[PDB]
């Protein structure tokens, strides 16, 4: 029943002036599993107007379920164009106290890095479909 | 919103082939020409993590909305789930002759519960983009 909140401070890999903060709340149950995932991960995002997908790519053994996130807030400075962004994790911070009202303004998707075989499968399959 | 097209979206799971009827809407103001489109579109789900570095090309896109006619909710709940886990739909337009629109990408927001279609203005650029991400 107890809620935690993690702050991930991010900077754009191609422009360190462009910065973001990701606030994630979870049940303290999984707080440790979550931090481990993030510790061993890259963060990418796709902005489509008011829709913000946050891709947490993990090397960690266990890849969390998306539902372990209760709320998630993504804020950037400045505002960014629609598109894709590769972020660097600058700082992780636990401030479990989730007293602050949180806008659920993004949706996090956890995943693993893709093997060369799976990647080859897609190459084969997309070549067939799109005809390249 | 304004209905622009209706037809079928053939989802090939490549684990077989689920076929789901759907409509494409554009905004009140918008105008799109769908008469040359086929009645059936073919889609394969890919991890949308792969789309990140196609960001600039995607941004130069027409955005449309897909609405599923819920004929088989069973099929749709599979789509909601996989796409919700972080899979986007690569949607091929079957043509034996050259037309304008050949591909769009379908993204699903679990929060907002909407399917967005992105139609690249640069169709050739995009397909070549896809290739260059997946090729090695």
């Amino acid at each position: 029943n107890s809620l935690s909140m993690i702050k991930v401070r991010l900077q754009n890999l191609f422009d360190n002036d462009e910065v973001a903060l990701l606030k994630i709340t979870c049940y303290t149950d999984k707080l440790i599993h979550l931090t481990n995932a993030l510790a061993k991960a890259v963060i990418h995002t796709i902005k489509l107007n008011g829709i913000v997908f946050v891709h947490v790519i993990t090397s960690s053994d266990i890849c969390p379920n998306n539902n372990i996130v209760v709320k998630s807030n993504f804020t950037t400075m400045p505002v960014l164009q629609n598109g894709g962004y590769i972020w660097e994790m600058m700082e992780l911070t636990h401030c479990s106290q989730p007293n602050g009202l949180i806008d659920d303004n993004c949706e996090i998707k956890f995943s693993k890095k893709l093997s060369d075989s799976t990647m080859t499968n897609y190459m084969n399959q997309l070549s067939e479909l799109l005809g390249f | 919103k304004l209905l622009a097209w209706s037809g079928v979206l053939e989802w090939q799971e490549k684990p077989l082939t689920r076929s789901l009827p759907c409509q494409v809407y554009v905004n009140h103001g918008e105008n799109l020409k769908t008469e040359q489109w086929p009645q059936k579109l073919i889609m394969q789900l890919i991890p949308q993590q792969l789309l990140t570095t196609l960001g600039p090309l995607f941004r130069n896109s027409r955005m449309v909305q897909f609405h599923f006619t819920n004929k088989d909710l069973e099929s749709l709940k599979g789509l909601y789930r996989i796409m919700g886990n972080g899979f986007a739909g690569c949607v091929h337009f079957p043509h034996t002759a050259p037309c304008e629109v050949r591909v769009l990408m379908l993204l699903y927001s679990s929060k907002k519960k909407i399917f967005m279609g992105l139609i690249p203005y640069d169709q050739s650029g995009f397909v070549n983009g896809i290739r260059q991400v997946i090729t090695n």
